[PDB]
């Protein structure tokens, strides 16, 4: 019943920092590993120290060093903290090939070591970003190997969705297009969120006009914990990760369920307001709490999964579902009946001490696969196209051995993906 | 992970004098060589620029090069000239005299072998080089002449390392050498294809900033080179220190170069205003972005809104929200969409470091690659042609063996960069 | 059994401030929402805090900020407090169109959120003023949307009737004429009062020669509470809001019942004087207590509703009615028999601590639809005409996209309305 | 929500010197720049006129413009000249000399580009502008000349913001420049159609008030400009602070302008009487209304009962009953019905603020738009014609290129405003 977390790149690792901090908060784990009390994620020592079963990869020493100098440096095993010396430079060509390919063997052997520590490997999940060099480059490299060795294990990916308006990486389209090509075909499911959309959540629901990544990742951590801690904890409907895959992936392509999370409420907003299960789920179908800037009303739904924490009575859930099925404007694709996975944990929602979110007594996470995602690809299509037509920055990949045909090909694979969304949109 | 810096020419040597001063400030390293700081980070990534010698002495990983001992001596005589080891002073005797031919082609060429040997010794001293940086003037004899020669050999030895340089570009009003455009032309001919990137610094623009926004009436070159070092140090510290974004020089280079030949940069810097107004300033991300975008805060005598922007890098130092930065950069892109090139979606890229420059709460470095740069090339090329036809001072150069057809090709190559900027100006 | 209050504009909000203060006084609600004890208006939290189901709209931050800095800032949910940055400028053209139309979507979504919080939405009521920019401009904009979404719910409006003698808004006729045009057709019933008439009440019955709006709105609040708090509380004849509409609106045009309220008595005037139900109702048919400067004797009655608080025995009421039907000079329109709605609540009348009105043991509110209202329209007709003939101030509307024909049209709609009153006056 | 103010000309600069002083008084802001007040409201809406700079420094959102450093210097030298940032002092060198042509048409025109750039920088610093206000003289070179030029460009950039200005109108007795009516004529020609509204201040009337009711025998311009600032500050504070009525400047503009071209105002102020009588005065609403209606308390040398009143605004500061205000305004309307225009029912409008001016219990600002205003235009137009025929000083103006037919059209336009007042005088 075990799983592995993999943190690649800054985004992967810094999100991971929040994630493991939250898992410590879930059980009262001390920075040194001492836990007085979740062995699905952790491995126990004779001292009662538990080791989070995870791998941290950075090709630049700095971020891992940040871990190594922080409080959780005692928690993590030195072998889990893997670092190279040089970067990918925002560039798949080095991340996947030239540079990252050198260290990956080590990385894999640490993974395999942990796989041998697992007794019942259920699977794993990889945290990264769609635009970066290691964030997406190295990441796909890893998938190429992990899908061989662990072909039957859960291969869930979580990635930051490139913001349409702000991006620090000029060749991000190129990176992301190459990842599509290689991740679609290897991964089982990839989830993503938009930091821009999140900012809007922070300013509207948390009332914060100063979000940093350390805020943004707390919110992400919430979502992740709902599906990682609480799915291993007790509930009414205990849903596994393999079950998630078995209930969220409808086609052999990928699919890309997007996150939505409600409650996201400031302490003051929690006052004077009573949420019910149904009210929280109402919020879950509002564009306003959509974690990716993509309009839910534009597309049609294919999948939807609702996962519940704390004070949730199935009775209320059932009523809530009835209304979301019938009251809303949620259009859905023919193919699908509304079999929405309901996970119901008794495990209460948790809050980070010193965080922004209010203590809540119940909480709902929503995953959804909508046809509007093709518009996200359309965004990438043109951004890629523009650059590629001019061949701007192309020498930074070509010099590492990339082929122009390959890039065209990858775009075409994306186009095919868009076409399949088109297909799904056609009802039948 | 490490960088080697080489300074050359009177300009380069005096700029470096301020650069290294600042780097040691950043890390709390005393003018005599030992570390007396007070932050963990100060020693933590010191490796990129210093070798720790026995006794907790730090040796700046740089070579000081000239062809006149006196300049070197003056550098050595001040604080931080003592931190450099004698072995990093490589110099000859008898000038160059601001003559490319002497510097590159003949006499200075002789010295380069000893310089390179020391370079090799340092390349071995490093664990893993990220790259090299050189400081020099484009119209100078050793600055450009000898310096260029060195660059071609270093690149040859290390194709896989970053080769960049910052250079003083002849200002429209103050040229010193009559053939300063000639030397510059020759350096383009050699440098552009033998470098990964070059920065364009105009002293005239710098003198305007120092009075325009800083309202100062006494600067010297040390004060202006302080500003230069602010941009240089801004770039590498992030690479050195913990941040949020993506803090690698090579990645910067990748994001800023859309085409193999067009790698010229316009540095700018914020905040950068007089003390009077400091009581009336607010420190926000939009505040920095206002100063960064404004052409008057550029250190290059160009005008980015005249040309088109190919790439923009915004580097931030200090605690800022990601949201705010993202939004303001977007806003910039939006409002100045008429200057950006349509081929590159979201042409403004960012990098974020959480360490502020000593004494400030926040700061930002503007790096741009516009088409406007071509105007500098045009000015030089034109001036060159006139001189070319007359052979002004070319007897000095041809006397040392420089052939006019090589110069002819150099002229073409200048014109080629302009035409390629036009090709992507659209 | 729930309802929503909507406060638009200063007038709407400042009146609302008095209204919600009174509701707090009705039940002992603390500024923080803590109530130790009316859930038709309030929504309960797990802390026992109740939230008044209402929306506050101001396009200028200031008045809402006044709320936000007062004691009731803890009572109101931050999302209920909606503010823009700029004003309508006394002008429908911006209030309804150019400016207010931008924010209204937010406003509506907060309303809809509350509508979803309601389980049995009975309806709602809107507080505003006939002359202002948001007071009437924005207001009608809202009705345009609310009448679609909540077509079957109560749409009661309350508005300040422009004083014939004092008005601070030079284009008030124009504003009010445009509202007629758009409110008549959308709203169900609009009530109004005249601050000038009220001043006369304050100086004659309360003996106060210094009324401010904070006095004036207390009196309004009294009237409103009689029909809002006490209609949800227990009585003999418990009358609902929908019942009010069903008992006050005789035609599909609008109608405009005017308020009259007796007792309005200073503490000293209460001494030495014993009011009965009948005596209070006698006062209700006196011009002297008419809350709008319009002569009750001029027109004919069409509707009349009497709502009773405290110590009222139907026995006495019946006798009182007999005398008002037969003793008075109240002429009434043929169409109507005298079926006057009698609401009889046991719920006692309440008084604001530190207010002007005397503690009373019983109280009567009167609503009435008289044909004299056409004279009010006549006032507007000429005021509008004068301005419009000269085309004074017209550029302040035209520049926002208003049409001159439209203005003529709106006047004509008013003329038609006057003609329908004429019609009703003709007995048949 | 915010306002930008620009001062120009010696007049405008000295008026603004008092205006800003008062605004800071209102908010408890020290002459050096920091906030040392004591009321919540004092900081709460400070945004409309101040930027808070780092350190709790407040920067007045205004630009000081002149063509002689010395006037600017004298402003800067006093308290509150230190609160302005150096960047708000935009000036040239060599006067204008009270010459429209220089100011507007030629030389001053050159400076305007730098002024506007700063304006743009401030427009960005604001979250949301409500509008702009300018202070100047109608017969002055930079006051009107250059100022007008600026206005035409600001309006162009921001059609959707309020553009108003307060200006010193040539008094019948004291003209300084021989062609002061010429400059004024030209400013009407330009301003009227390039502004939303303008206020008419007569120094002669002001000197009468200061002795007539205030019984003072020593005023200077600073004392009279205090009175000016009382009216200016009166208007905007309400907009800033909590009140009862309708406190928006644009709404004021809407209520006061019945016709696109007739937007001239007569400011007045109450209470406004000597200390002796202050022991014999009662403070009631009728008391303020008596002072407001009385023509002698007008700051414009007009006579509202000679003309007809188109619109009246009564702004009140401090706690007053609504009833009393309503009734007294009605009474005014009733008793002075012979002066009001019959086309506008209830032509007297009110606005109420609950914050009194510092030191007073209550106060009121009178704003009127009568037809009587046309008399000022008539005086100017006539004087103009005489000068026009002789070309007095027009060689200075035509020497700088101002054409006589432009002036001819300006004359017509003056006459047009008069005829339109007649058209609505009836
Ligand atoms: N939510 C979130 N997004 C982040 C975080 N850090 C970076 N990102 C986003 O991820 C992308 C940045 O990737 P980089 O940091 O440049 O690169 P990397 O993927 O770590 O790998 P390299 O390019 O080789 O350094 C941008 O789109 C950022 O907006 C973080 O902590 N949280
Ligand atoms: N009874 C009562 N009447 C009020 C109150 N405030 C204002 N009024 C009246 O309502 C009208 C004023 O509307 P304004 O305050 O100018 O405007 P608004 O309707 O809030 O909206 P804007 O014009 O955009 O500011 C006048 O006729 C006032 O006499 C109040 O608190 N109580
Ligand atoms: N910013 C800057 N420019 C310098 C300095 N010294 C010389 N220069 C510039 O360099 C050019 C002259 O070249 P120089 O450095 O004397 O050449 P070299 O010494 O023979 O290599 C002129 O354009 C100067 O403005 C300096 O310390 N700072
Ligand atoms: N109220 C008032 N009027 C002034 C002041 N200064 C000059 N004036 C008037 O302005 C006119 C002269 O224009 P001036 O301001 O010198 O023009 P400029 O300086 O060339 O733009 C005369 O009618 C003066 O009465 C002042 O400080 N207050
Ligand atoms: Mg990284
Ligand atoms: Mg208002």
């Amino acid at each position: 019943r075990e799983c592995i977390s993999i943190h690649v790149g800054q985004a992967g690792v810094q999100i991971g920092n929040a994630c493991w901090e939250l898992y410590c908060l879930e059980h009262g784990i001390q920075p040194d590993g001492q836990m007085p009390s979740f062995n699905t994620f952790f491995s126990e020592t004779g001292a009662g120290k538990h080791v989070p079963r995870a791998v941290f990869v950075d090709l630049e020493p700095t971020v891992i060093d940040e871990v190594r100098t922080g409080t959780y440096r005692q928690l993590f095993h030195p072998e889990q903290l893997i670092t190279g010396k040089e970067d990918a430079a925002n560039n798949y060509a080095r991340g996947h090939y030239t540079i990252g390919k050198e260290i990956i063997d080590l990385v894999l052997d640490r993974i395999r070591k942990l796989a041998d520590q697992c007794t019942g490997l259920q699977g794993f999940s990889v945290f990264h970003s769609f635009g970066g060099g290691t964030g997406s480059g190295f990441t796909s490299l890893l998938m190429e190997r992990l899908s061989v060795d662990y072909g039957k294990k859960s291969k869930l990916e979580f990635s930051i969705y490139p913001a349409p308006q702000v991006s620090t990486a000029v060749v991000e389209p190129y990176n992301s297009i190459l990842t599509t090509h290689t991740t679609l075909e290897h991964s089982d499911c990839a989830f993503m969120v938009d930091n821009e959309a999140i900012y809007d959540i922070c300013r509207r629901n948390l009332d914060i006009e100063r979000p940093t990544y350390t805020n943004l990742n707390r919110l992400i951590g919430q979502i992740v914990s709902s599906i990682t801690a609480s799915l291993r904890f007790d509930g009414a409907l205990n849903v596994d990760l393999t079950e998630f895959q078995t209930n969220l992936v409808p086609y052999p392509r990928g699919h890309f369920p997007l996150a939505t999370y409600a409650p996201v409420i400031s302490a003051e907003k929690a006052y004077h307001e009573q949420l019910s299960v149904a009210e929280i789920t109402n919020a879950c179908f509002e564009p306003a709490n959509q974690m990716v800037k993509c309009d839910p009303r534009h597309g049609k739904y294919m999948a939807c999964c609702l996962l519940y924490r704390g004070d949730v009575v199935p009775k209320d859930v059932n009523a809530a579902i009835a209304t979301i099925k019938t009251k809303r404007t949620i259009q859905f694709v023919d193919w699908c009946p509304t079999g929405f996975k309901v996970g119901i944990n008794y495990e209460p929602p948790t809050v980070v001490p010193g965080g922004d979110l209010a203590k809540v007594q119940r909480a709902v996470c929503m995953l959804s696969n909508t046809t509007a995602i093709a518009e996200a690809w359309a965004r990438l299509d043109h951004k890629f196209d523009l650059m590629y037509a001019k061949r701007a920055f192309v020498h930074w990949y070509v010099g590492e051995g990339m082929e122009e045909g390959e890039f065209s090909e990858a775009r075409e694979d994306m186009a095919a993906l868009e076409k399949d969304y088109e297909e799904v949109g056609v009802d039948s | 992970r490490e960088i080697v810096h080489i300074q050359a020419g009177q300009c380069g040597n005096q700029i470096g004098a301020k650069f290294w001063e600042v780097i040691s400030d950043e890390h709390g390293i005393d003018p005599t060589g030992s570390y007396h700081g007070d932050s963990d980070l100060q020693l933590e990534r010191i490796n990129v620029y210093y070798n720790e010698a026995a006794g907790n002495k730090y040796v700046p990983r740089a070579i000081l090069v000239d062809l006149e001992p006196g300049t070197m001596d003056s550098v050595r005589s001040g604080p931080f000239g003592q931190i450099f080891r004698p072995d990093n002073f490589v110099f000859g005797q008898s000038g160059a005299g601001n003559n490319w031919a002497k510097g590159h082609y003949t006499e200075g060429a002789e010295l380069v072998d000893s310089v390179l040997d020391v370079v090799r010794k340092e390349s071995e001293s490093c664990d893993c080089l990220q790259g090299f940086q050189l400081t020099h003037s484009l119209g100078g004899g050793t600055g450009s002449g000898m310096g260029t020669l060195l660059i071609s050999k270093i690149r040859e030895e290390y194709p896989d390392r970053i080769m960049n340089t910052f250079s003083v570009v002849p200002s429209p009003k103050v040229s010193d050498t009559v053939v300063e455009p000639y030397n510059a032309t020759l350096s383009v001919h050699q440098l552009v294809e033998n470098t990964d990137e070059t920065y364009c610094i105009d002293n005239e623009a710098l003198y305007d900033i120092c009075f325009r926004t800083l309202k100062l009436t006494t600067p010297t070159y040390g004060d202006l080179n302080h500003l230069v070092s602010a941009t240089m140090s801004g770039v590498t510290t992030c690479l050195r220190f913990p941040g949020q974004l993506n803090a690698d020089l090579r990645k910067l280079a990748v994001n800023m170069v859309p085409f193999p030949r067009l790698h010229f940069f316009m540095p700018g810097f914020a905040p950068l205003t007089s003390r009077g107004s400091q009581q009336y300033r607010a420190l926000t991300v939009p505040e920095l972005t206002q100063q960064m975008f404004d052409a008057k805060n550029m250190m290059a005598a160009c005008d980015p809104r005249h040309g088109r922007y190919l790439t923009v890098a915004a580097v931030f130092r200090g605690r800022m929200s990601m949201k705010e930065v993202d939004e303001q950069m977007l806003n910039v892109q939006n409002k100045n969409s008429s200057y950006f090139v349509e081929w590159i979606p979201n042409n403004v890229k960012t990098a974020v470091c959480d360490i502020p420059p000593r004494g400030l709460k926040m700061s930002a470095t503007f790096i741009g690659n516009s088409t406007a740069i071509q105007e500098l090339f045009k000015r030089i090329s034109e001036q060159f042609t006139a001189m070319f036809r007359r052979k002004a001072f070319l007897h000095w150069y041809t006397g040392e063996g420089m052939d006019e057809m090589e110069f002819t090709e150099a002229e073409s190559n200048m014109n080629d960069l302009v035409s390629e900027y036009q090709q992507y100006q659209d």
